[PDB]
C-alpha cells in the first residue's frame, strides 16, 4: 500500500522545499520593492545569502529526487535566475560605498537647503559641493577598473547628473572662439600659398 | 627603353639537358620547394603581426596625450595651444616618414600593387625587390599611419610579402656575406616568378582573411598555363599566413583557445528578398559615378604634381602641410558639433567630452580618434537609430576629399580602407533614407546597405572583379550574400568604364610601362601579324668570328637582347641572348669543359661589354635552345597574342614558307595597341 | 524644497509598485511549491492572470518614470521571466485535461488496491486499466499536433511509465525467433547460389 | 579506336575570316553568351529542387507504411510477414530503376563524373549528351534512392547539369522539331566545351553549397590557358544555382525571408590548438589505408562483374538481390539491438519502438530509417555522450561493406555521401576514445573528429585535393578550419598513392579511354619527341584530283581524321580534316559561292563517304587553316606535352629543318605513357 517515491515524496524533504519557498517569496518581494531610487543592493544583501545557503543545503539522496525529477526543473530555474540578476548588477559589497552614500545624502540636502523659476540662485555655493562628488566618482572608477561598477552608485550619480543639467541650467561659459578661428584659418591658408608659389617658380 | 622584360622560358641547352640527367641519376628537388613555400608564409605572418602590434601601441601613446591635453584646457582658457600640439604631433612623424622615402629611393612611394602587378606581368621595374625597399616600406607604413593621415595599412602587405619571397628563394643576400651554399638550382627565372606568385598571394590572405581569394588574385595577374602543382603550393603558402597570424595575436591578447581575429581587418558574423534586387543595382551605378569622380580629379592633380613638384625638397614640405591640414580640419569639425550621445560598451575607444553634459560624450570625436577598421566594423554592425544623419554627411564630404588629396603623396600607404570607409559611410546614409519614408519593418536594416555600399565603392575606384568578389565573400563568412555583391561589382565596372580608366592603371600608364594585358582588341582583329613586327633582323650566323659579335653587341644606336642563329639563305636554328653570350666572352671558349652552374654565376647582374676587354671563332651549338616558339606569318593577331601571353615569352620569331627568319616579335610591339 | 521626480516618486504610483510586489511574491511562492509531482499548471492558473493584469495596468505617465528609469529594469525582467517560464511549460488550458486527470487518479488507485516482492500478483486486472490510458495519451498527442503538450499530463504519464517497467517487471513475452531466423538465413542464401551458378555456366 | 577526340581549335579559313569581318561591320555576340550562362543555372537549380521535393515525399510514403506495419505485428504473432514486405518494397522500386537502365542504354550507369571528366578532357564518349540519357538518369536516381540502397544523390547532379548545358546552347533539339532559328554561331566546338564547363560547375555548387569550389573544379579538369572572361561567366553561372535553390525550397517550406538550406546537403554553423596538429595527421594515414581497402577489393569485384555478368538479363536480378540483402541485414541488425534511448527534439524522423519500454525508442532504427544527410549532420553536431559506442561499430562495419558491394551496379547513383557517412562514423568513434582515456575537458569534443574523419575518407576514396579543400571550407562556413582539413587531405593522398589508384581512375582505365592527364612523367624526360610520333604520313597535296582523296578517305585498314597539305618536296602549308572534306564532296566544288554556315549544317553528325556516291580537281585554299600549331623535332617531350595539353589540340605536326613534314603527333601517342 506504499509506492516508494514516485507519486509522493517523504515528509523528511517536503519541509526543506517549504523552507526554500518561504525564502524565495520574500526575496522576490524585497527585490521587487526598490523603485526608481535603487536601494535593492543595499537592502536585500542579508536575505540573499540565506537563499543561496538553502540551495547549497538542498544540494548537499534528496537531491536527485528533488531537482532531477522532471523537465522544467523549477528550483534550478529560480536559483539560476537569482544568480543571473545578482551577477549583472555586480554589487561586490562596503566602507567606500558607505562614504559615497553619505556624500550623496549631504550633496542632495544642499539643493533644497538653497531652493527658493529663477534658478540663478545661490547654487554657486553648491559648486564645490558638487564637483568633488563627481571627482570621487571618477576616482571610484579607477578603483574598480582592475564595465558598470554597481547599481546604488550609478543611480545615485545619475540622479545628480539629471538634476545638474536639464532642470537647473548650470552651463559653463565659453571664452575661446576667436583663437580657434584665427589658428584654423591660418593653418588652412598655407596650401593655397604653397601651390601658388611653387607654380610661379617656373622661369 | 628602360624597363627590360623577364625571361620565363628555360632556354634548354645541351648543358641543361645533361645536368638534369645528372641530377636524376631520391627525387629531392620538389621536396625542397615545399620548404620554401612553407616558410614563405610564416615570414609573412610575422611581418603582418609586427606591424599590427607596433602601430596600436604607438597610436595609444599618441592619442591619450591629446585627450589628456584637452581635458585640462577646457574649464579655463584657450584650446589653441592644444590645436598647435596636435598639428605638430601629426607633422613630426610624417616628417621622418617622408624624408626616408623622398631622398633614398622613390620606388617605395604609394602602395605596392602597381609595382608588383607589372613584375608579375614580366616587367622588371628598377630596384623594387631589394632589401632596402622592404626595410623602408615596412618602416614607412608604421610611421605614416600613426603619423595621422587618411591611408590604409592593408595595401603595403602585398609588396612587403613579395619582397621576402624573392629574397630567401635565392639564398644569396647580394648586399654582402653570401650566407649559404644551399639553394642553387633556384638562382634563375622561372623560379623567381613562381615564388613571387606565392608571396603576393600570402599578403592578400594575411591582410583580409581570405586564403582562397589570394590564389585567384595571383592567378588573375599570372595568366600562365594551368598546372595543378603550382596552384597547390600557392594555396599551401596562403593557408599558413592566416594561421601564424591568429596564433601570434591570440598569444598576445589572451588565451590561445580563441582563434578569432583572422587577419588585420575582421568583418563580423552576418537576410534579403528578391523584391530589393533592383535596389542593389541602383546602388552600383552610384558606386560607379562617385568612383569616377574620385578617380578623375586625382588625375588632374597628379600630372600637376609631376610637372612642378618633381624634386625631393618640395614634396617633404607638401606632405607636412597635408598632415597639418588633416589635423586642423578634424579639430574644427569636432569643435562645432552639437550632437552628443551617452556612451555604451566599447563603441568609443578614447571617449572625449568637451562642451557636453556630464556623463555624455561627443559623437563627432568618434571616427577621428579610433582606427578606420573599428569604425568600418561599427558601421556594419550597429543597431538602427544610432547615427545622427547630419554627422555622417559632414564626415563623408570631408573624408572623401582628404582621401583624394592624400593619395599620390610621397609616403608609403594603401588605398583599400579609405575606400571601404567611404562606401560604408554613404551606404548606411542611403540605408537610413529607406527607413524615414517607409515603416521599415524588417527589410530596411542599414547593416545590409552599409555592406553593399562598401562593396560598390571598391569596384568604382579599383576595377577588380573576380579576385574581389571572393574576398568579399570569405571575410563576410556568408555564402548567401555572394549573389548581390557579384551583382553590384559587375555594374560598377561597366558604368565606370565609360568615363575614366582604373586607379591602378593610371599609375602604370603615367610611367610609360608597356604592360600588355590579357586578350586583344576586337576592332584590330585582322592585322594579320606581319604589320606587328620589326622588319630588319640583326641576326647572327653560328661560328663566324669574334669581331662580328663584339660589334653587334657594342652599339649605342640600338639595344637588342636576343639574336637568332641562321645557317647557309637562313634557317632559324635557335636563338642566343646577351647574358649567355657575354658569359661565353668572359671566359675564353673560342675554338682555337664547363657545367650548367657557370652561367648562373653573377646571375642577378651581368657585366656590360665595356668592361670585357678584348679573331678566332666560337661554336654556338650546345649553348642555344634548339627550338624557339616560332609562328609563321599569314596568322591572325588574336592567335599570336594569345600564344605570346599564355606562355611566358620574351622573343617570338616569325618565319617564311621555307623556314627563313623574316622578323622578330617582341613585347613592346604588342603592347602599343 | 521639492525636486519634481528624480530622487523620489509621487505617492500616487508607489502603491501600484507595492501591489505588483504583493502579486509577484505570492506567485513565486505558489509556483515554487509544486515538487516532484507537478501541480503548478493546475494550481497557479488563477493568480498568474492577475500579475499580467497588473503589468498591463502599470503599462497603461507613470510608465516612463517607473520602467525606463535605469539600466537593470527589474520589473520588466521579472515579468519577462514569468512570461518565459509560462510559454515553455505551454499549458493552454480544460475538460480534456480534467478527464485525463480523473483517469490518472483512477488508474493509480488500482495499484495499491491490488498491492499485496512477488509482483506477479493480480495486476493482470490492471492491464485493461493501464493500456487504454496510454492509448488516450497517444490520442491526445493527435489532438495537439496541429513539441511537448503540457506539464501536468507529461509528468502524470511519466510516473505511470516509471512504475510500469522498472519497479514492476511487467514485460511482454516474445513468440517469434525461429521465423525471423529462417526467413533471414533464406534470403542471405540466394547470392551465394546466384554468383556460384553464374560462374558454372561457362561451357 | 572508338573514342574519337574533340576539336577545340577554330580552323580559321578565308570563309571564317570573312564572316567575322561581316558580323563586326552593336557587338551583340558576347551579350548573347551571358543570357545562356544566366539561364544555364536556373535550369539546373530547378532540376536540383525537382529531385529533392519528389524524393522526400516518396520516402515519407514508403517508410510510414513499414513503421505502421511493425507497430501491429508486435504484441501478437510473427514479424516475418513484415520483413517480407520491406524486402519486396525495396525490390519493387529498384526493379524498374534497373530495367530502365540495363536495357535502353548502359551509359547512365554509375555516377556521372567519370563520363564527364573525360569529355571535359576532350574525349567524346558515345551518346552521353543525348536527352534520353538525361531523362533516364534524373528518373533513375529518384527511383533508386527511395528504392532503398546505400547510394548518394549529389553524385548525378554534375552530369544532369552538364547535359542541359550542351542542349540549350545549340538551339536544335536534334530528336525532331528544330524549335529555333536562333543561336547559330554556337553550333560548333570551342563553344561546346565552354558551356559544358559552365554546366558542370553549376552542379557542384547546387549540390554542396560552394560556388567558388565549382569554378576550381571546372578549371582543374579544364586545363586550358587562362582567360578572365570565361571564368567570370562560369562564376556567374555558378552563383545563380545556389540562389534558385534557396528561393524555391524556401517558398516550399515556409516564409521566404529565411534563406537557409543553401544546397542539397547542409553542414551546420561551426576551436582547436596547435598541440593536436599531429593527431589530425594521425587520422589522415588511417584515411588512406581504409580508403585503399575500399578502393581495391571493389576492383577485384568489378572485373569479376565484367567477366561473367556482361548481359542485361543477369544484372537486373543482381540489383534486386542487392536490394533484398540490404533490407534483411538492416532488419536483423535492428531486431537484435539492446540500446534504447528516450527521444528528444527532431533527432528521430520516424520513431520506432519494438521490444523497448514505453516512451523510449530504439536507437538502432536511427541511421536506417532517416536520410544519410540528416545522419551526417547529426554526427557532426550532437553533444557528447549521445551515441553508444557499440552501435557505431556494428553500423560502420556493415555499411562499409554494403557501400563497397553496391557501387559499380547497373543503377544510377553517386558515391559521395556513402563516403562522408563512413568517415564521420569512424571519426566520431575515434573521438570518443580520446575522452575515455583523458578527462576530456575542452579539446576532445567529438564534433571536430567527426568532421576530420569525413574529410579524410573522401581523400582516401576519391583522390581530389584542390577542388575538395575549398568545398569543405565553404560548406562549413568557417575559415579557421581550412588549415587542418588541407593538412589531412594532403596526407591521405600521398599515403594512398603507394597502394592503389583512384576510384574515378579505375573506371577510366577499365574502359581503355586514352585520357592524357596534366604534366608528364619525369622518368621519361629525355624522349626527344621524335620517338613519340607516327613515322609515315599519308598527307595529300593541294589540288591533285578527286580519286586521290576518295581513295585516301575510303580505306578500311586505317582511320585518319586529319591530313596536312604539302607543296612542290613538301612545305606543310596547313591541314584539312575529314568533316570539311566530305562537306566539300557533298556539294560540287570541283574547279570545272558559299558562306561559313554551310559547314555548320549537319554539324553533330557527318555522313560517311559510302553514302557520297561519285576526275576534276578542287582547290583546297580558302578551306584550310593556314597556320597549324607546329613544333620542330629535337625538342624535349615535357615542352611538347605541355603545349599540346595547355591549348586544345587534335593534330600537332612535327617538321624538319627546312620545313618539311616528317611526322604527326596525335593524342593516342602521348596517352600511352
Ligand atoms: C516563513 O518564515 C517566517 C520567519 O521565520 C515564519 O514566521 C513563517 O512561519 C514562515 N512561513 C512558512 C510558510 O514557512
Ligand atoms: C540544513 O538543513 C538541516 C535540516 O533541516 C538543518 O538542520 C540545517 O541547519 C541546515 N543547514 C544549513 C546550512 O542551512
Ligand atoms: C520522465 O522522468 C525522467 C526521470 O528522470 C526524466 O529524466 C524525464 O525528463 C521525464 N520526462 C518527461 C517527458 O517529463
Ligand atoms: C552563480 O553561479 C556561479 C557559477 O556557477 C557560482 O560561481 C556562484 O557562486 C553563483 N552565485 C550565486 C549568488 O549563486
Ligand atoms: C576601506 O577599507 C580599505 C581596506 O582596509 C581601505 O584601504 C580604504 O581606505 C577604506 N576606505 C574608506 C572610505 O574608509
Ligand atoms: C541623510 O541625512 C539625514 C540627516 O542627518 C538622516 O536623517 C538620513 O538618515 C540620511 N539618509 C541617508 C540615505 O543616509
Ligand atoms: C532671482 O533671485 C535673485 C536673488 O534673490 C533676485 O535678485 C532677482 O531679482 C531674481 N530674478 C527673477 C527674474 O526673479
Ligand atoms: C497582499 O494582499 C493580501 C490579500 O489581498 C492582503 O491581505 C495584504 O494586506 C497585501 N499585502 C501587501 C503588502 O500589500
Ligand atoms: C488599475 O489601477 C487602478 C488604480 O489603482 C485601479 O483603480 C484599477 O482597478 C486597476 N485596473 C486593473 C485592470 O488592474
Ligand atoms: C541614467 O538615467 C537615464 C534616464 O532614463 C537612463 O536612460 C540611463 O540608463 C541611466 N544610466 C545609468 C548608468 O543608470
Ligand atoms: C508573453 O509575451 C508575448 C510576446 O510579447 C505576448 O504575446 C504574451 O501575451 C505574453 N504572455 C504573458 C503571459 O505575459
Ligand atoms: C471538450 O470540449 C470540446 C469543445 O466543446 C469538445 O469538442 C470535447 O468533446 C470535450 N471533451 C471532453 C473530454 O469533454
Ligand atoms: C482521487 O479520487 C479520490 C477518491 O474519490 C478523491 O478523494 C481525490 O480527491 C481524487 N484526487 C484527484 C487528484 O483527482
Ligand atoms: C506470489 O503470490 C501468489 C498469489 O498469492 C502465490 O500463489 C505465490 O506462492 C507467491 N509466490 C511467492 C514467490 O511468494
Amino acid at each position: 500500500s506504499l509506492p516508494p517515491d514516485l507519486p509522493d515524496l517523504d515528509p523528511e524533504c517536503r519541509e526543506l522545499l517549504l523552507d526554500f519557498a518561504n525564502s524565495s517569496a520574500e526575496l522576490t518581494g524585497c527585490l521587487v520593492r526598490s523603485a526608481r531610487p535603487v536601494r535593492l543592493c543595499q537592502t536585500c544583501y542579508p536575505l540573499f545569502q540565506q537563499v543561496v545557503s538553502k540551495m547549497d543545503n538542498i544540494s548537499r539522496s534528496c537531491a536527485r529526487s528533488l531537482l532531477m525529477a522532471d523537465r522544467m526543473q523549477i528550483v534550478v530555474i529560480l536559483s539560476e535566475f537569482f544568480n543571473t540578476t545578482w551577477q549583472e548588477a555586480n554589487c561586490a559589497n562596503s566602507n567606500s560605498t558607505v562614504y559615497f552614500l553619505n556624500l550623496f545624502n549631504h550633496t542632495l540636502t544642499c539643493f533644497e537647503h538653497n531652493l527658493q523659476k529663477n534658478y540663478s540662485e545661490v547654487c554657486k555655493n553648491c559648486r564645490e559641493a558638487y564637483k568633488t562628488l563627481s571627482s570621487l566618482y571618477s576616482e571610484m572608477q579607477k578603483m574598480n577598473e582592475l564595465t558598470h561598477l554597481c547599481i546604488d552608485v550609478e543611480d545615485a550619480m545619475n540622479i545628480t547628473r539629471k538634476l545638474w543639467s536639464r532642470t537647473f541650467n548650470c552651463s559653463v561659459p565659453c571664452s575661446d572662439t576667436v583663437p580657434v578661428i584665427a589658428v584654423s584659418v591660418f593653418i588652412l591658408f598655407l596650401p593655397v600659398v604653397f601651390y601658388l608659389s611653387s607654380f610661379l617658380h617656373s622661369e | 627603353l628602360k624597363y627590360e622584360s623577364l625571361d620565363y622560358d628555360n632556354s634548354e641547352n645541351q648543358l641543361f639537358l645533361e645536368e638534369e640527367r645528372r641530377i636524376n641519376h631520391f627525387r629531392t628537388v620538389e621536396i625542397k620547394r615545399w620548404v620554401i613555400c612553407a616558410l614563405i608564409g610564416i615570414l609573412t605572418g610575422l611581418v603582418a603581426c609586427f606591424i599590427d602590434i607596433v602601430v596600436e601601441n604607438l597610436a595609444g601613446l599618441k592619442y591619450r596625450v591629446i585627450k589628456g591635453n584637452i581635458d585640462k584646457f577646457t574649464e579655463k582658457g584657450g584650446l589653441s595651444f592644444s590645436l598647435l600640439l596636435w598639428a605638430t604631433l601629426n607633422a613630426a612623424f610624417v616628417l621622418v616618414g617622408s624624408v626616408i622615402v623622398a631622398f633614398i629611393e622613390p620606388v617605395a612611394a604609394g602602395s605596392g600593387i602597381p609595382q608588383i602587378k607589372c613584375f608579375l606581368n614580366g616587367v622588371k621595374i628598377p630596384h623594387v625587390v631589394r632589401l632596402k625597399t622592404l626595410v623602408i616600406k615596412v618602416s614607412g607604413v608604421i610611421l605614416s599611419v600613426v603619423g595621422g593621415l587618411a591611408v590604409g595599412k592593408e595595401g603595403p602587405m602585398i609588396h612587403s610579402g613579395s619582397v621576402i619571397a624573392a629574397g630567401i628563394s635565392q639564398g644569396r643576400s647580394t648586399s654582402l656575406k653570401r650566407d649559404f651554399k644551399i639553394f642553387e638550382y633556384f638562382r634563375r627565372d622561372t623560379e623567381k616568378r613562381d615564388f613571387v606568385s606565392a608571396g603576393a598571394a600570402a599578403g592578400v590572405s594575411a591582410a583580409f582573411g581570405a586564403p582562397v581569394g589570394g590564389v585567384l588574385f595571383s592567378l588573375e595577374e599570372g595568366a600562365s598555363f594551368w598546372n595543378q602543382f603550382l596552384t597547390w603550393r600557392i594555396f599551401f603558402a596562403s593557408m599558413i599566413s592566416t594561421f601564424t597570424l591568429n596564433f601570434v595575436l591570440s598569444i598576445y591578447h589572451g588565451n590561445m583557445w580563441d582563434l578569432s581575429s583572422p587577419g588585420l581587418i575582421n568583418f563580423g558574423r552576418f537576410a534579403y528578398t528578391i523584391h530589393e534586387i533592383p535596389v542593389f543595382i541602383a546602388m552600383g551605378v552610384v558606386g560607379g559615378v562617385l568612383g569616377a569622380v574620385f578617380n578623375a580629379l586625382n588625375y588632374w592633380l597628379t600630372m600637376f604634381r609631376i610637372r612642378y613638384i618633381h624634386r625631393p625638397c618640395l614634396q617633404v614640405i607638401e606632405a607636412v602641410l597635408v598632415a597639418a591640414v588633416t589635423a586642423t580640419v578634424a579639430f574644427v569639425l569636432i569643435y562645432s558639433s552639437r550632437d552628443c550621445q551617452p556612451l555604451q560598451g566599447g563603441s568609443m575607444s578614447y571617449p572625449l567630452q568637451l562642451f557636453c553634459a556630464d556623463g555624455e560624450y561627443n559623437s563627432m570625436a568618434a571616427a577621428f580618434f579610433n582606427t578606420p577598421e573599428k569604425s568600418v566594423v561599427s558601421l556594419f554592425h550597429d543597431p538602427p537609430g544610432s547615427y545622427n544623419p547630419l554627422t555622417l554627411g559632414l564626415f563623408t564630404l570631408v573624408y572623401f576629399f582628404l582621401a583624394c588629396w592624400t593619395y599620390g603623396l610621397t609616403v608609403s600607404a594603401g588605398v583599400f580602407i579609405p575606400s571601404l570607409l567611404i562606401g560604408a559611410a554613404w551606404g548606411r546614409l542611403f540605408g537610413i533614407s529607406l527607413s524615414y519614408l517607409t515603416g521599415a519593418a524588417i527589410w530596411a536594416d542599414p547593416g545590409k546597405y552599409a555592406l553593399m555600399g562598401a562593396a560598390a565603392q571598391l569596384g568604382g575606384i579599383v576595377r577588380m572583379t573576380l579576385s574581389l568578389t571572393v574576398i568579399m565573400m570569405e571575410a563576410t563568412s556568408n555564402v548567401t550574400y555572394g549573389f548581390p555583391i557579384m551583382l553590384v561589382l559587375m555594374t560598377a565596372k561597366i558604368v565606370g568604364d565609360v568615363f575614366i580608366e582604373g586607379l591602378y592603371d593610371m599609375h602604370i600608364q603615367l610611367q610609360s610601362v608597356p604592360f600588355l594585358h590579357w586578350e586583344a582588341p576586337v576592332t584590330s582583329h585582322s592585322l594579320t601579324a606581319r604589320e606587328v613586327m620589326s622588319t630588319p633582323v640583326t641576326c647572327l650566323r653560328r661560328r663566324e668570328k669574334v669581331g662580328v659579335i663584339v660589334d653587334v653587341l657594342s652599339d649605342t644606336a640600338s639595344n637588342h637582347n636576343g639574336f637568332p642563329v641562321v645557317e647557309h639563305p637562313a634557317r632559324l636554328q635557335g636563338l642566343i641572348l646577351r647574358s649567355q653570350l657575354i658569359v661565353l666572352l668572359k671566359h675564353k671558349v673560342f675554338v682555337e669543359r664547363l657545367r650548367l652552374k657557370d652561367f648562373r654565376d653573377a646571375y642577378p647582374r651581368f657585366p656590360p661589354i665595356q668592361s670585357i676587354h678584348v679573331e678566332c671563332t666560337m661554336d654556338l651549338s650546345e649553348f642555344m635552345n634548339p627550338s624557339p616558339y616560332t609562328v609563321p606569318q599569314e596568322a591572325s593577331l588574336p592567335r599570336v597574342f594569345k600564344l605570346f601571353r599564355a606562355l611566358g615569352l620574351r622573343h617570338l620569331v616569325v618565319v617564311d614558307n621555307r623556314n627563313q627568319v623574316v622578323g622578330l616579335v617582341t613585347r613592346k610591339d604588342l603592347a602599343r595597341y
